[PDB]
Order: structure tokens, then C-alpha cells, then sequence
């Protein structure tokens, strides 16, 4: 079964029809104007009236922003992208980083596409080759159409060809008792190996052996096939399926990422619009969500001014735990949330709260309870304090330990003694830096 | 066109032995299947 | 019902500047209100621009945050039309990996002065009634052919020489095709299988849409216009079969006798009649960010006759110019600053932010009782402009959630006390002072 | 007799991590003294990384130098033995030139995890003694031998192509996959190693094989999720797997391959096992690598993470700002945090007693008091560093058990930090700078 996370339980924003928030629903406990709020943005997102529209999570360490952020994931469900990322992946090593951001913003943008496929595939049981009665005019003998007659494990049939098949034919070299297909868009061949039932004829045999298809000879199906944008800017900068000395020079070489051109951005745009147009395709305008914001430098920073404006982005949730810090890239600028006032001024802030006592108690049994554990009333109650006394982190780390010596003293149960002693065990943050202060001269 | 497969595959030689032939003997010709099966048409031929 | 790429955004309602024949700015026009001076003088260099014959002009934008820089210079972009080469950078966007500064401005330069080439071609395009294909039982491969095209009032026969019947047999065109025959070029190109011949056919090779037969004269001309900056014909030069980087961003440090040798080039080709060079623009968006460096290149960059006009935007006091220790306006170096006109930008009223409000209801589809309007104006005072712009939709949501039909007053207070401004997130934030990060 | 690539050590005789089944310390076993609080706090999260249930987990070991913290985690990567992965790491190398600080890191946490993989095999490996081809399609024989048997074949066409090809020969040993085809030489045999007195630029002499000539059965296969991440990342990636020149994988490729694993779990065709990643000198990780942690530590398949350092309150480097260990407090919340304890005179006794036993020295117990006065008055680690030397005198003496006056001489030769720094001040201006 799947592994456990910090955030596993979190499993929508739990609102009622009327969009106000319940105490505890869907894993999640309290914060209720928060839950409110990305209810609110939940709607905006899926309006798909709007590009660009921003907001940041604002609050201390350990209060529940990035699990709203991932609730909101929930409500959208898999259908439309949620694309994550940290302010600390722009510094890249191959490319630079405004061209990092513009990429991310473009992965937030999905297309989803739907086409027939049709193909012919089945052991070949016959090559006919037919003439016809007589000749054309001064010629030897003329051929109408090849037969050839395909077998699977539902059946057989002959289909009729036209005679330019036949060169094909002899450049995959087929021959009688080969399963091979036909691509019905294209007409093109191809061979895929003899079929499984003649393994048996040589002792060794050079060649992997095929098993007989099943179904019917001729196939068909549609499908829906959905990319981002970035994937239709990625796919154009450098294409594939070479026989060519640039294409497989290009592929031999280490494969780098380079800083795609405004152009080609413009090209997929115009093109894209054709089809939706046409109703051959549905775009799905997603979320991005920039987490540890304060990690971007100014330079990003000023060009998310930009880059926020544009009629195409997608929604932007970004995070901070900082307090009045200095912007990166600058020597002396203090700021709000470690982020310039100017960008600042284009964000609707949502704001995140302490824990009271009884809710922290609240969230250590829904933890206890998806970890897969079971508490005594007397040790959550112990358990909630400790809380209080230190963080919401440090008191649901204790959890998994506290059962691991629990089942070695052989008990199904935490009790109130098994938390007392993990809490000897281990330190917690508060409690380590006392013991470095008394010490310093010692480190 | 497609000349068709003989009816059964080709068997182990020695008597009780169910398996499919893998090789065959050096010596004695017959059709084997393992180690096993390669001692006793030896010690038996 | 329908959504395209391209959606409601920031500056979406802007559609122009809004001035009249003798170029005055009207009170509210094209999605644009107040702010009459500035507009005045945005009319003026747009004019210039318009007219061509003078290079390397430079204008900058300048007043206080959240007051239309930016929203001028996207009216000025859509009034110029799309036809004129408008090239849009944040400062930010030249400090690359791949090549120097000085490289990159040189680009963006390059790629806002347009040669536009108007095409002509005859081609024949025609309903394939027939191919034959003749090959040597061994010789020296000298193949020979006939084909035979129709149309709905007339068809006719075409003998077909050796360099052209490899195209038809690599495309694989066949009976039943309606294709495009570029005479000069020798390329070919299909638009789908005609209605009729399909009905008579084998195991399926094709399976896709059909198209109708052409119709009139077999033999028709195409005219294409192409507008090809200077920059994609420096990338051409670069290298033999080099296109790719056009799209994939890869040409670095190009040689700077390649630029010498089509700056020639383009001269001639006017000279010819054969193409027409356009001058466009260039927008530099928070142009504070660039490096002393970068300055000191456009002091001398911008007195080519190849450079064009220049705009900048900037929100800065006397603050100190990046990559050095000295304090100037505009965080720019006097250098620079002295070599352009500067255009200044005025602070919003009652009168015209209310208008602003009305006309950003009216792109995102929003009805809101006068009651409504005032409150929100108010908040769009106390409280920066785009703030309260972000309101309007948050309202519309939460009227639309209790299935309400117009925003009213208890909406926006409603949604004014669950998204914050700044100014009280920043007044929390000072009562947790121990409990957030790094203060 | 002969020396192996791999010899006596630091860390070296410590084999474990001593501990009784209910996880309580023994005084001295498995090479280790004392640190019974740390070795319980081990005993927990080792159980913990067995079980593998729950991910992201991060453990903090801090103290003083020279009390065992990279000693419990050596110790504890013995305990947990092979099979499952553990990858160590000191902090300064994810400062690579060739991709960022967050690939170093992302690499480092995805060879941490392995898949097992079951795989159903059949091979034929053996001695050919004898090729034999005709022309009526072409027809032909080849014989193979083991030293348990000789055995012949009725091969087809395709393999007749391909022995041409490769260009086997009486006395070569081969192998071939018969699922797959493809034939693989291995070298000559010893038997015939005299048939040629020049030989060829490289060919090379191998025992012919035993047993039964085509083997068939199941085999396990164990593989970091990096390597199925480097694999996909171009047309010929593995090579890279030894190169190291692999550039920043893209994203969408990790995220396949987690959904494709994920897969693999439902249907029972893999099973995921959880690993480790030890970072020592974890102090020296930059501000934005370490608020990269704070996202790594999340996923539904990450390592746990043990980390060491040696800090008191220090600036965190890439910023001006004081903290404790030298770490952000957004990350030391995630952690948990085990504390060493400096040692007594009784443990200083019984570690130099345990290196001694390692490093195969005989000591007088007046050398052994000595040697501890030493190594409490000045650094453990230096005493640690006197008995080699003691020994090499001893052995220069021509005695056999090192004795006080061993002691001395080597005392006397080699100066500690302390003593050196003291005779630096009393010639400064003769040194250079300061
Ligand atoms: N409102 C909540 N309801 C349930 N669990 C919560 C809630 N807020 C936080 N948690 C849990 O507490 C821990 C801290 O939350 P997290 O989102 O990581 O905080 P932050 O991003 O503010 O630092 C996580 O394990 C998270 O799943
Ligand atoms: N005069 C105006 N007429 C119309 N819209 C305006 C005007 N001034 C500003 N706006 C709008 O108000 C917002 C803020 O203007 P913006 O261009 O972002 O300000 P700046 O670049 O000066 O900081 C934008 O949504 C813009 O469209
Ligand atoms: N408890 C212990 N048992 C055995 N050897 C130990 C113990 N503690 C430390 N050592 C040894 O002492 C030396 C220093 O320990 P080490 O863990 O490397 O120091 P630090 O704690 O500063 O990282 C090493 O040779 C180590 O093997
Ligand atoms: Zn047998």
C-alpha cells in the first residue's frame, strides 16, 4: 500500500453549499476565513474568465498554508493542471532565470485533444498478387491489387491492396507466417517479428518471437490525448525523428535546455487558437503554485510584474513565512513578506492563523488516525500539551516513534508512558538552542 | 503461401519424460531436455 | 461558451489612445480616462513613429506606481496597430546565460526594425485525375511521367519533367486529390480527397476528411506578404541551414560582420524596390534594472540609422543606479537621461477613478448598483487603485455563490474583509512580530 | 597476507549499532562505548527506516567534536546492512558545475529509493566445439559444451547469419538469450590457449562452464529510481550512469517514472523500498538549498533524511542572519533533533581499547592511563592518532608491547593544535599575514 506524507489527509477545503466553512471536514480543522477565501479562488479558477489574478499565503511557520494550497488541488481535481514549484528552482545552471519562470507559466496551460486511431495488424498468412484478364496495351501482364490475408485470434480476412504496396513488402522483408500492421491514416508497414507459434521450428533462432494479436484484424478507437503548452514549445525547439546529420548530430550531442524564442511562443499561440476554433480541441487554463517565494530574487521578481499582466498566464498562488526581511538581490531593502511593495500591490493577501490548544488536539488524531495508529485518551491529552508548549510539528512527529516502542513493549496502543519517553529521546528546536547557548564555547 | 506446422511438438526422448526437446545428444542422437534426462539416456544407451 | 488562449487580463480593456483628428485626448475613449497630458505626449511620439524618417528617438515614461505607465504604453502598442514591429522586454529579460548584455540589447534592437517582402507566385491548383509513372527495367534511373488535373469547368494534361516527379512520389499524392502546385518552387501541397472517387476504392490507406473540387481557371497567382525582422535575417546568415534558431533561441554572439553585411544588404533591397524596411519600437518595461553597463551601451546603440524609436518605463525616485554606488533620477545615469524627452504622469482623482471602476465592470461582464460604486471608490482611495480593481471579480463570485443577479454593497464588504490590502496585512503582521521568520 | 583495496580506518570497527532486542544500549558491543541515550534515539529511527510506512522523515544529529556523530550513523548504516539503499554525502558536494544546487540535491534524494523487480530468464553458456553449415536457405549444426556435457543444436538461418557476424570459433566460450537472440562471446577457453603465439590486441582466457548447459529460472533485480530517471532522459542515456554527465533531467520525466512505479506497486509487478540519505557537515548547505528541503521532505516517496553537525548558534551561509546549527528555523521544525554527550575517563579507557584491538597493538596498562590523560587533556581524536605512531616506535625499539616511554617519544614529535598554536605566537612575525 501507498507511504504516508505530511500532508496525506488533506482532502478538499470542506465547505458547505452556501461556501462557509465547517469546523472539521475533508481532514482539514479551522482556519475558517482562509478556507473561505480559497473557496472564493477555487470558483475563479474554474470560471475560466481570467489570466494573470494572484495571491499570496501569509502566515508563521507550521499554520496551514501550503496544505490550503494543496486543498485547492483537490477541489480541481486531475483534470486541469496544478503545476508546483519552489522560488529556489529559478537558478538554473543552463538557462536563465526569466526563461525558468516563462516555462513554468506555460506548464500551467493544458490542451486536450481527441482523435481516431485506426490500424490493420494480424499474421500474414498470404501474398496474392492479381492479374488482370488481360494486359494494357503492348505490356506483359498487369497487376490490379495484392490480397493479402491476415489472421488473429478472433478470425481471418483477406484485404485488397494497391499494387505499390508490393515494394514495401520487400523492403521489410516479410514473408508468410510474419504479423505485421498497416496504419489506415497512412498506408505505410511494418513488420513486428515471426509469430509466437513457430518458435518450436530450430532449436536457436536469432529473432524474438511475437505473440498472434487478438481482436479483430481491423482496429479501431478514440482517444483524448491532453499536453500543456510548454510540451508544444518544447516538441517545436528541437524535433525529433531525425534522418538527418542535424537531427541525429543533435542527438548524440548532451541535450541542454536553451531560452525558446518569443516567435515560436507566438506561432504555437496563433495555432492552437485554429483548432479551438474549429472544435477540434479544449484548452484548460490551470494553477500554478510558486511555494518559499522569498527565495526569488529582484530580478524575478520584476519580471513577474510582466509576466502577471499578460492576457495568457495562469493563476498564481504564491507563499511566504518571512517577516520584514531583505529582498535577495539587494543589499539594504527591507520589505513586507520578503517581497517588493510593488509586487506586493498586485496580490489579494489571504491570512493565515495560529492554532489554539484544542485544535492542535483536534489534528494530532486525524494524523493519528491516517498514520495508520491508535491513542489513548490520556496520551492525547498529554500529546496536545506538549503541543502548546513547543509546535503543531514537533508534537504529530512524536506519533510514528512513540507506536514503534509501543509494539517493542508489546501494546497495541500508545499510552501515556510511551510519549514521556520519546520526549526524553528527542529534542525539539526551542529546547536544542538552549543547550547550544549554555555551550558556546564548545561548538 | 503458408505451408502449415506439424501436429505435435518434438518431445523429450527418454520414456516417462513429458518436457519439449531443447538440444540434442552429441553422441547417441537423441532428443533431450536437461542434464537430468542427458545422464539417463546415457547410462541406459 | 468557447475559451481561447487569450483571455481577460490586466490592460485587456485598452484599445488605443482615445485622441482626436487634431490629436487632443478625449475625456474617456478606447478604453482610456483622465490622465490628459500624458496622453497628449504619447500622441505625439506615436505620430512620430508613424512617420518613419527619424532614428533612434528615445522617450521616457515616468510618475508614481499604480498611474497608467504601463497602460499608456498598451494604448499606444494598439493604436499603432499589428502591422508595425512592437517588441515588449523587462529590464530583466537581457541578463542571459547564452550571450552577453550588450548582445542581447543589440537583439532587441534588431528585432523591432521590420523588412517587409511582398510575394507573388503562380501556381496550378486542380482535382488529380490521373499519374502514370514510367521507370527503366535497369538504366540509369530517368524517370518519366504524365499527370492530368481537372477542375469543375475545365482539365487538362501535364508532361512532367525528372527534379518534379520526385515530389509527387515522395508526398504520395494519388487519384481522387485535390492538391496546390507552386510552379517556381516545384513544391507541392494537398488539401483532401475529393467527395466522388472514394465510393471506388481498396482496404483503407486514408481515412480523413474530404474537401470540394476547385472551380474557374486552373491556373491561378498567390500573393503572400511576409514581415521578417532584421534580427531572423542576421540568425539566417549565421550559418548554412540554420532556421531552427529562430524558434529554439540557440545562436549565440553572432559575428559582427554578418550584421555589416546585411545592413548592406537591406539598403539595396530598398534601393531595388524589392522589400520596404519599417521602423517599430521598442518597450523596455522597469528599465531601472538594467547595469551601468548596460546604459553605457545605449548611449553609442542608439545612433545608428538602423536603431528604433525607443520607449521606457520606470517608477523610481533618486535612487542609486545598479551596479554602482551613485544616487541619479530615475536610477538611470545623466548620460543617458539627457540623450530623451521625458513625459510625467499624474495621480487619479474621485472623478476618474470611479470611471476607471466603470470601465473594468464593463470588460469583466459585472453589474453593480451607484451604492456599490461609491463604497468601492472609497476603498480604491484609503487603498491603492488595483486593489480595489481586484475586488470586482471577487465580489461578482461571492454575488454569484448566494445567486444573486448585481453586486451590492455587503458583497464588497464582504469580500473586503476576507482578501487583504497590504497596508493591514502589514499591520497584522506587527502584532505576531515573534512568529514570523527574519524581522 | 595480501592487502585488499579497502583497510583499517577511522570508522572501521564499528559493526553495527549495539543494541538488545527491546533496544536497550549495551555498555560496549557491535565496536561501540557509551552515547546510550544517542544509540536508543538510533535504535528508534532505525526501526522506523525497516518498516519504510511513512516518508520525508528527517533526523538531526548534533554535538560536540569527537563524540560519535558520524560514528552513530556509520554504526547505524552497518545495522541496516545492504539491500536497502544508503546514500552518504558531506554537504560541500552538491556545488556542482554542471547542474544547480537543487539537481544535486533532487539526484542525491532519488538514489536513495530502490524498486525490486522480479525477471523470468532462460541462458545457454558454454564452450562451442564445433560449427557445422551447408548449402542445399542456408542449414546447419553447432555444438556446445559444458563439463558436465556436450550437446548439439539444429540452428535456423538468422543465428547462422549472426555466428558469421561474430565470428565464433572451436575453443571460444559464448552465451545466448534464446528469448531474445542475441549471441554474447565471453573469451577462449585455458584449454586451448596455445593454438596461436601472436594473439590479437585483446582476447582473454576464461574457465569453461559447469553444470546444466541451458539454465532457466527467475532472478531478483534491485534499482535505484535515478537510474530509471537517467535512462529515460535521452536516446542513449545510460552511458551517463558512469560519465556523471547528466544535465538537469526534466521534470515531466520524474513525474512519469513516479506514476509508472506507482503502477508497478498496484499491480505487483515491483515493490518500492525505502533508503536513506546521511548528509554530513550538513552546516555548509546554502539558504536556498536548504528552503528546497522544506519541499523535498514532502513527497509520498522521499528517503528519511539523517543530517550531522557541529555548530552552536552561527550565520547561515548565503545570508547575514544567526541561527541555531547553522539551520533555518522553517526546516529545524521539520526535523528531530538527537543530542550527543561529551565522554567520561571510563569511555576514553574503553575506545582506545577497541582501537588498539583493531589496529593489532599490545599496551602496558600504565601506557593505557597515560594515553587517557592524553586524550582528555587535549582532543580523543588525537589520542586515537598516538597509538599508530606508539606502535611504529616500538617496532623501530625492537620490543613488542608499547610502554610509557612509546608514548613519550611520540608525544614529544607530534604537537596537537593547542601545543602548535602556542609555539606560533612566540615567532608570529616570522609567519605570514597576521
Ligand atoms: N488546517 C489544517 N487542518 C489539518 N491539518 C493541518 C492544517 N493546517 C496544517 N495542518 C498540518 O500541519 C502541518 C503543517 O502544515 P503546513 O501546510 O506544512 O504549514 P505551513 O505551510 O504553514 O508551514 C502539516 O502536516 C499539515 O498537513
Ligand atoms: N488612464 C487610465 N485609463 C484606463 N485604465 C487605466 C488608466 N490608468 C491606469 N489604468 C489601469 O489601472 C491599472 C494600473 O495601471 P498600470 O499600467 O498597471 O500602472 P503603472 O504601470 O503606472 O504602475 C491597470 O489595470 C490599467 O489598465
Ligand atoms: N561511541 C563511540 N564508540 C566508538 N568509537 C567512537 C565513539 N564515538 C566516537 N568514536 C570514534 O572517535 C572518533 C571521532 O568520532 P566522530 O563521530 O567521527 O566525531 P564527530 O562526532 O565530531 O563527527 C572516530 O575515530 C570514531 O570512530
Ligand atoms: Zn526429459
Amino acid at each position: 500500500t501507498q507511504r504516508i506524507a505530511s500532508h496525506s489527509h488533506v482532502k478538499g477545503l470542506g465547505l458547505d453549499e452556501s461556501g462557509l466553512a465547517k469546523q472539521a471536514a475533508s481532514g482539514l480543522v479551522g482556519q475558517e476565513n482562509a478556507r473561505e477565501a480559497c473557496g472564493v479562488i477555487v470558483e475563479l479558477i474554474k470560471s475560466k474568465k481570467m489570466a494573470g489574478r494572484a495571491v499570496l499565503l501569509a502566515g508563521p511557520p507550521g499554520t496551514g498554508k501550503t496544505a490550503l494550497a494543496l486543498a485547492i488541488a483537490q477541489e480541481l481535481g486531475s483534470k486541469v493542471p496544478f503545476c508546483p514549484m519552489v522560488g529556489s528552482e529559478v537558478y538554473s545552471t543552463e538557462i536563465k532565470k526569466t526563461e525558468v519562470l516563462m516555462e513554468n507559466f506555460r506548464r500551467a496551460i493544458g490542451l486536450r485533444i481527441k482523435e481516431t486511431k485506426e490500424v490493420y495488424e494480424g499474421e500474414v498468412t498470404e501474398l496474392t498478387p492479381c492479374e488482370t484478364e488481360n494486359p494494357m496495351g503492348g505490356y506483359g501482364k498487369t497487376i490490379s491489387h495484392v490480397i493479402i490475408g491476415l489472421k488473429t485470434a478472433k478470425g481471418t480476412k483477406q484485404l485488397k491492396l494497391d499494387p505499390s504496396i508490393f515494394e514495401s513488402l520487400q523492403k521489410e522483408r516479410v514473408e508468410a507466417g510474419d504479423v505485421i500492421y498497416i496504419e489506415a491514416n497512412s498506408g505505410a508497414v511494418k513488420r513486428q517479428g515471426r509469430c509466437d507459434t513457430y518458435a518450436t521450428e530450430f532449436d536457436l533462432e536469432a529473432e524474438e518471437y511475437v505473440p498472434l494479436p487478438k481482436g479483430d484484424v481491423h482496429k479501431k478507437k478514440e482517444i483524448i490525448q491532453d499536453v500543456t503548452l510548454h510540451d508544444l514549445d518544447v516538441a517545436n525547439a528541437r524535433p525529433q525523428g531525425g534522418q538527418d546529420i542535424l537531427s541525429m548530430m543533435g542527438q548524440l550531442m548532451k541535450p541542454k535546455k536553451t531560452e525558446i524564442t518569443d516567435k515560436l511562443r507566438g506561432e504555437i499561440n496563433k495555432v492552437v487558437n485554429k483548432y479551438i476554433d474549429q472544435g477540434i480541441a479544449e484548452l484548460v487554463p490551470g494553477v500554478l503554485f510558486v511555494d518559499e517565494v522569498h527565495m526569488l530574487d529582484i530580478e524575478c521578481f520584476t519580471y513577474l510584474h510582466r509576466a502577471l499582466e499578460s492576457s495568457i498566464a495562469p493563476i498564481v498562488i504564491f507563499a511566504s513565512n518571512r517577516g520584514n526581511c531583505v529582498i535577495r538581490g539587494t543589499e539594504d531593502i527591507t520589505s513586507p513578506h520578503g517581497i517588493p511593495l510593488d509586487l506586493l500591490d498586485r496580490v489579494m493577501i489571504i491570512r493565515t492563523m495560529l492554532y489554539t490548544p484544542q485544535e492542535m488536539k483536534q489534528i494530532i488524531k486525524i494524523r493519528a488516525q491516517t498514520e495508520g495508529i491508535n491513542i489513548s485518551e490520556e496520551a492525547l491529552n498529554h500529546l496536545g500539551e506538549i503541543g502548546t508548549k513547543t509546535t503543531l510539528r514537533y508534537s504529530v512527529q512524536l506519533l510514528t516513534p512513540a507506536n514503534l516502542l509501543a509494539k517493542i513493549n508489546g501494546k497495541d496502543s500508545i499510552e501515556k508512558e510511551h510519549v514521556e519517553e520519546i520526549s526524553e529521546l528527542f529534542y525539539d528546536a526551542k529546547s536544542s538552542a538552549k543547550i547550544l547557548a549554555d555551550q558556546q564555547d564548545k561548538y | 503461401q503458408r505451408p502449415s506446422p506439424s501436429g505435435p511438438p518434438p518431445r523429450c526422448s527418454v520414456p516417462g519424460c513429458p518436457h519439449p526437446r531443447r538440444y540434442a545428444c552429441s553422441r547417441t542422437g537423441q532428443a533431450l531436455c536437461s542434464l537430468q534426462c542427458y545422464r539417463i539416456n546415457l547410462q541406459m544407451r | 461558451d468557447v475559451t481561447r488562449i487569450e483571455r481577460i487580463g490586466a490592460h485587456s480593456h485598452i484599445r488605443g489612445l482615445g485622441l482626436d483628428d487634431a490629436l487632443e485626448p478625449r475625456q474617456a475613449s478606447q478604453g482610456m480616462v483622465g490622465q490628459l497630458a500624458a496622453r497628449r505626449a504619447a500622441g505625439v511620439v506615436l505620430e512620430m513613429i508613424r512617420e518613419g524618417k527619424i532614428a533612434g528617438r528615445a522617450v521616457l515614461i515616468a510618475g508614481q506606481p499604480g498611474t497608467g505607465k504601463t497602460a499608456i504604453a498598451m494604448g499606444m502598442a494598439q493604436a499603432l496597430g499589428p502591422d508595425t514591429p512592437f517588441t515588449a522586454i523587462a529590464g530583466s529579460e537581457i541578463f542571459s546565460l547564452e550571450m552577453s548584455k550588450t548582445e542581447a540589447l543589440t537583439q532587441a534592437f534588431r528585432r523591432s526594425i521590420g523588412v517587409r517582402i511582398k510575394e507573388e507566385t503562380e501556381i496550378i491548383e486542380g482535382e488529380v485525375v490521373e499519374i502514370q509513372i514510367d521507370r527503366p527495367a535497369t538504366g540509369t534511373g530517368s524517370k518519366v511521367g504524365k499527370l492530368t488535373l481537372k477542375t469543375t469547368e475545365m482539365e487538362t494534361i501535364y508532361d512532367l519533367g525528372t527534379k518534379m516527379i520526385e515530389s509527387l512520389t515522395k508526398d504520395k499524392v494519388q487519384a481522387g486529390d485535390v492538391i496546390t502546385i507552386d510552379k517556381a518552387t516545384g513544391k507541392i501541397s494537398k488539401l483532401g480527397r475529393s467527395f466522388t472517387r472514394a465510393r471506388d476504392y481498396d482496404a483503407m490507406g486514408s481515412q480523413t476528411k474530404f474537401v470540394q473540387c476547385p472551380d474557374g481557371e486552373l491556373q491561378k497567382r498567390k500573393e503572400v506578404v511576409h514581415t521578417v525582422s532584421l534580427h531572423e535575417i542576421d540568425v539566417i546568415n549565421s550559418r548554412t541551414q540554420g532556421f531552427l534558431a529562430l524558434f529554439s533561441g540557440d545562436t549565440g554572439e553572432i559575428k559582427s560582420e554578418v550584421r555589416e553585411q546585411i545592413n548592406a544588404k537591406v539598403a539595396e533591397w530598398r534601393e531595388e524596390g524589392k522589400a520596404e524596411i519599417i521602423p517599430g519600437v521598442l518597450f523596455i518595461d522597469e528599465v531601472h534594472m538594467l547595469d551601468i553597463e548596460s546604459f553605457s551601451f545605449l548611449n553609442r546603440a542608439l545612433e545608428s540609422d538602423m536603431a528604433p524609436v525607443l520607449i521606457m518605463a520606470t517608477n523610481r525616485g533618486i535612487t542609486r543606479i545598479r551596479g554602482t554606488s551613485y544616487q541619479s533620477p530615475h536610477g538611470i545615469p545623466i548620460d543617458l537621461l539627457d540623450r530623451l524627452l521625458i513625459v510625467s504622469t499624474t495621480p487619479y482623482s474621485e472623478k476618474d477613478t470611479k470611471q476607471i471602476l466603470r470601465i473594468r465592470c464593463e470588460e469583466e461582464d459585472v453589474e453593480m448598483s451607484e451604492d456599490a460604486y461609491t463604497v468601492l471608490t472609497r476603498i480604491g482611495l484609503e487603498t491603492s487603485l488595483r486593489y480595489a480593481i481586484q475586488l470586482i471579480t471577487a465580489a461578482s463570485l461571492v454575488c454569484r455563490k448566494r445567486k444573486g443577479t448585481e453586486v451590492q454593497v455587503d458583497d464588497i464588504k464582504r469580500v473586503y474583509s476576507l482578501f487583504l490590502d497590504e497596508s493591514r496585512s502589514t499591520q497584522y503582521m506587527k502584532e505576531y512580530q515573534d512568529a514570523f521568520l527574519f524581522n
